[PDB]
DNA sequence: TTTCCCTTTCGCTTTCAGGT
DNA sequence: GGGACCTGAAAGCGAAAGGGAAA
């Protein structure tokens, strides 16, 4: 099937400089490049495009090559809701048996058009620049680019296109990281399936026969809701750190500033706010009374209330990381909606004396969670790092490399300008 | 099979040949006919034409160039392959070595048949009365944007088998300049014999007249001995320093020898500062006596200073010195200097903290050491206590990124040698007067300022100032300065301005950026002197500005605000 | 609720060096 | 006036953002 070339916003080549790597990693890079050369997945390159690569040692002792494709993905031209007059998941007869393929279980080897191979280039540097670098380009899509939703959706559509047409009676669709094919007769289905299996194997989709699952629509639609459901979270302001006048003045400043937005009458937090009365020494002690505690619960209740029930189905999710004391805080958002809070499990926190490591571990864990809720990586991760500090982290931090493996979205430090999100950034929250 | 070009467009372009002076025209004719003889160029009937001309080599011979600007604009760029010069210091010390430079490199590498038509040109007649003769390139034209990638790829393939058969040989290859080094003279001979075969098999010729076998060698702008290395260029333009352009020339000269001869960023502060002003290259600039002391110090360092070829078996160490302006790094192997590592004179932030500069430098120099020798240093020496390193790992994000995955030793034992003694240090490495947390049992002062130029503090004593400033922020910084002057005792300070608070808390160890508002620079400078001259510590924090909450800090903040009205 | 007061941070232009 | 590709450094300036008053 002659591959269709990808759509690009611009034809201007982007070159992101490869950095020096230590010998062990240069040796691992050459080893893995040759492995891929033998499988015909890469070939030598002279491209003006370049994307950085790095290698991660598994505990096996083997290395895996990751590529940072942010710069290339940013140039992909997104396509519209193609085949929108195709059937929805709701509209199948419940008397029909359903076949369920999990695309995370599969392996993809999607051939590139001649003209697209040059854009997926990379360099292995030489020690001391003693020799020219070795350069290469992918002849098949690198696995990270499947995290672009457009690419993935388009590819599976083309892969299912002929099986769907021929099998008009069969209803075959791609629902959020699951390929479904369902027909009324069990044996009418097995025919449709085995055509599909053969057709997508031709396009480059390896299907795992062992992993395949079978079940009725009602079991599926119903379980799906329970599998991807938002975790309701009775989130609280952390109180153990609140000891001195200076602690309370800072926190009560931020509460009083956000109070109108939360719809709490001015007079209604007088018990809380009167704690400021007394000794003017910044380290003088202050304690929350039960009354003051109940007033803090009003602000917590309103913050809890902001959490949505269900995600919008078109829009992608984003991740905010805040550099809170002890350990970092994440929030999953869909643009201006708050979705859910993310933390490291509390037992594991003392294990990581590098705050950077904790940021990286949180991003990896929350990426997985976001993929569970929506079926895709977030399209942006917001970190308390400058672009230069992101660049140095990719270079030096193994934790960062693991945490941001196969990420093709935006990484930046531009936080929302909504008053609620500014208020959450200024305060420390925890979930008991 | 050789590397073909990718063309955007097939529409040929004709750029007229231009006149040449007799001497240059003869040289053009001399070289052009010789290439013909070698079969590197061929007679042309192409509707493409590019100009050709000559320039002087260092040989004294001439170079045939093709002005291929319009043709290059139609060729897809290839990716670069060698970002910066190899360092000779990594050639293992006391190792016999040979230096090879291939003869007319680009012209010995064939062009793909179909591209030759596009590199067509016109040679004028020795006589202005007689007609021109037209040729084309069958080999890499000097002037073609991809010639370098193609030449590197071609020679690299030729050297690859030499690398494989002699894995214990140090082989540097830059375009056509080639170094070979081995442990023993016998091992060098075996290495070289193999090389001659492989360059000849690829149709490349070693210039026999220009081979080096003997000290002292010259390679990629460096004088290389058995151990000692210095830049060839031992001279900076210091005589005529009247224009901007004159200082640009001198400072470019110095920059090129900085890394080997060890000039810290602070030692050039006065020279760099004179670059500031009118953008015109011909703008006047005065030499200051401070700038001259700087040139004397550079000139002494040119004569004394050097770097060293290293043992191939020993790892490197990184020394970071708390030098004035910005920290300075040295890559070293025990006592032998490899390279200096320096920070920019001008900054990004208004307030660049010395601890972040240490961390930036360690990160940048770790990558450089990794590029030189293939590993991190086994040891990083920092002008920090055990306690400060501990605090840095907890609190500094830059330090965390800087030392992420550093598996070696961090320590503060410098070599007891005298050689580094001349370097001018600072004691403003970490905050010692500026406190992270409020002081115990200390007076609390509250400051404010107004666009009407009024400034005040209040609390245990009161004062209003009429300040020259028309900014609330600038007025309040004068209040903060007066507070730091008039309370010769531990103090806590509460200000409503994030701006004033961040400036005051960060100035102690800061590099202050050279802004285009001198008035602000003078204020930040006075604030910095005020903090540094303190007898006692202080702590400054932000109160949100108009909360009208209860308590004593609101009360005093409101008193300060009233003291600076109308 | 967006739409401007600045100010500060980032990216880019334009000089100089240097290497084949 | 007159080529190509790389590296490093300097100052200045224009683009865009952060914050927090102003529309
Ligand atoms: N100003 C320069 C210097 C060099 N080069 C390129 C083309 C040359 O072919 C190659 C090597 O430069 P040399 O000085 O060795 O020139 P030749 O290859 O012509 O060597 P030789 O003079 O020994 O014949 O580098 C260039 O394009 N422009
Ligand atoms: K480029
Ligand atoms: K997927
Ligand atoms: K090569
Ligand atoms: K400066
Ligand atoms: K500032
Ligand atoms: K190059
Ligand atoms: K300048
Ligand atoms: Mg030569
Ligand atoms: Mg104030
Ligand atoms: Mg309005």
């Amino acid at each position: 099937p002659k591959p269709i070339p990808l759509t690009w916003k611009t034809e201007k080549p982007v070159w992101v400089n490869q950095w020096p790597l230590p010998k062990q990693k240069l040796e691992a890079l050459h080893l893995l490049a040759n492995e891929q050369l033998e499988k015909g997945h890469i070939e030598p390159s002279f491209s003006p495009w370049n994307s950085p690569v790095f290698v991660i040692q598994k505990k096996s002792g083997k290395w895996r090559m990751l590529t940072d494709l942010r710069a290339v993905n940013a140039l992909i031209q997104p396509m519209g809701p193609l085949q929108p007059g195709l059937p929805s998941p709701a509209m199948i007869p419940k008397d029909w048996p359903l076949i369920i393929i999990d695309l995370k279980d599969c392996f993809f080897t999607i051939p590139l058009a001649e003209q697209d191979c040059e854009k997926f280039a990379f360099t292995i540097p030489a020690i001391n620049n003693k020799e020219p670098a070795t350069r290469f380009q992918w002849k098949v899509l690198p696995q990270g680019m499947l995290n672009s939703p457009t690419i993935c959706q388009t590819f599976v559509g083309r892969a299912l296109q002929p099986v769907r047409e021929k099998f008009s009676d069969c209803y075959i669709i791609h629902y959020i990281d699951d390929i479904l094919c369902a027909a009324e007769t069990k044996d009418k289905l097995i025919d449709c399936y085995t055509f599909l299996q053969a057709e997508v194997a031709n396009a480059g989709l390896a299907i795992a026969s062992d992993k395949i699952q079978t079940s009725t629509p009602f079991h599926y639609l119903g379980m799906q809701i329970e599998n991807r459901k938002i975790k309701p979270q009775k989130i609280e302001i952390r109180k153990d750190t609140l000891k001195t006048l200076n602690d309370f003045q800072k926190l009560l400043g931020d509460i009083n500033w956000i109070r109108p937005t939360l719809g709490i009458p001015t007079y209604a937090m007088s018990n809380l706010f009167s704690i400021l009365r007394g000794d003017s020494d910044l380290n003088s002690k202050r304690i929350l009374t039960p009354e003051a505690t109940k007033e803090i619960k009003l602000v917590e209740e309103k913050i809890q209330s902001a959490q949505i029930n269900r995600i919008g189905p078109l829009a992608p999710l984003q991740l905010l990381i805040f550099a809170t004391a002890h350990s970092p805080t994440g929030i999953i958002i869909q643009n201006t909606d708050l979705v859910e809070w993310s933390f490291l499990p509390h037992s594991t926190v003392k294990t990581f004396t590098l705050y950077l490591d904790q940021i990286a571990t949180l991003i990896g864990q929350t990426r997985l969670r976001i993929t569970k809720l929506c079926g895709n990586d977030p399209d942006k991760i917001v970190v308390p790092l400058t672009k230069e500090q992101v660049r140095q982290a990719f270079i030096n931090s193994g934790a960062w490399q693991i945490g941001l493996a196969n990420f093709v979205g935006i990484i930046d430090n531009h936080y929302p300008k909504t008053k609620i999100f500014q208020f959450l950034k200024l305060t420390t929250w925890i979930l008991p | 099979k050789p590397i073909p070009l990718t063309w955007k467009t097939e529409k040929p372009v004709w750029v007229n040949q231009w006149p040449l002076p007799k001497q240059k025209l003869e040289a053009l004719h001399l070289l052009a006919n010789e290439q013909l003889e070698k079969g590197h160029i061929e007679p042309s009937f192409s509707p493409w034409n590019s100009p050709v001309f000559v320039i002087q080599k260092k040989s004294g011979k001439w170079r045939m160039l093709t002005d291929l600007r319009a043709v290059n604009a139609l060729i897809q760029p290839m990716g670069p392959l060698q970002p910066g010069l190899p360092s000779p210091a990594m050639i293992p010390k006391d190792w016999p070595l040979i230096i090879i430079d291939l003869k007319d490199c680009f012209f010995t590498i064939p062009l793909a048949e179909q591209d030759c038509e596009k590199f067509a040109f016109t040679i004028p007649a020795i006589n202005n009365k007689e007609p021109a003769t037209r040729f084309q390139w069958k080999v890499l034209p000097q002037g073609m944007l991809n010639s370098p990638t193609i030449c590197q790829t071609f020679v690299g393939r030729a050297l690859q088998p030499v690398r494989e058969k002699f894995s214990d040989c140090y082989i540097i290859h830059y375009i056509d300049d080639i170094l070979c080094a081995a442990e023993t003279k016998d091992k060098l001979i075996d290495c070289y014999t193999f090389l001659q075969a492989e360059v000849a098999n690829a149709g490349l010729a070693i210039a026999s007249d220009k081979i080096q076998t003997s000290t002292p060698f010259h390679y990629l702008g460096m004088q290389i001995e058995n151990r000692k290395i210095k830049p060839q260029k031992i001279e900076i333009r210091k005589d005529t320093l009247k224009t901007l352009n004159d200082f640009q020339k001198l400072l470019g000269d110095i920059n090129w020898i900085r890394p080997t001869l060890g000039i810290p960023t602070y030692a050039m502060s006065n020279l760099f500062s004179i670059l500031r002003g009118d953008s015109d290259l011909n703008s006047k600039r005065i030499l200051t006596p401070e700038a001259t002391k700087e040139i004397k110090l550079v000139e002494e360092k040119i004569q004394s200073a050097q770097i060293n070829r290293i043992g191939p078996l020993a790892p490197l160490q990184l020394l970071i010195f708390a030098t004035a302006h910005s920290p300075t790094g040295i890559i070293i192997q025990n006592t032998d200097l490899v390279e200096w590592s320096f920070l920019p004179h001008s900054t990004v932030k208004t307030f660049t903290l010395y601890l972040d500069q240490i961390a930036t430098l360690i990160g940048q120099t770790r990558l450089r050491i990794t590029k030189l020798c293939g590993n991190d240093p086994d040891k990083i020496v920092v002008p920090l206590t055990k306690e400060q390193v501990r605090q840095a790992f907890i609190n500094s994000g830059a330090w965390q990124i800087g030392l992420a995955n550093f598996v070696g030793i961090i320590d503060n034992h410098y070599p007891k040698t005298k050689i580094f003694q001349f370097l001018k240090l600072t004691t403003w490495i970490l905050p010692k007067i500026t406190r992270c947390e409020p002081l115990e049992n200390a007076l609390t002062v509250f400051t404010d300022g107004s666009s009407n130029g009024k400034a005040a503090y209040t609390g245990p004593k009161e004062r209003v100032i009429k300040t020259p400033y028309q900014s609330a922020q600038r007025a309040e910084l004068v209040a903060v300065i007066t507070v730091l002057q008039d309370f010769d005792q531990p103090i806590n300070i509460i200000s409503d301005s994030a701006y004033v608070v961040q400036a005051t808390r960060d100035v102690e160890t800061a590099l202050i950026k050279y802004s285009m508002d001198d008035q602000l620079n003078q204020l930040f400078n006075l604030l910095q002197q005020t903090v540094r001259k303190r007898n006692f510590p202080f702590y400054i924090t932000h109160i949100r500005a108009h909360t009208n909450l209860p308590g004593p800090l609101t009360k005093a903040n409101e008193q300060a605000d009233l003291l600076v009205s109308s």
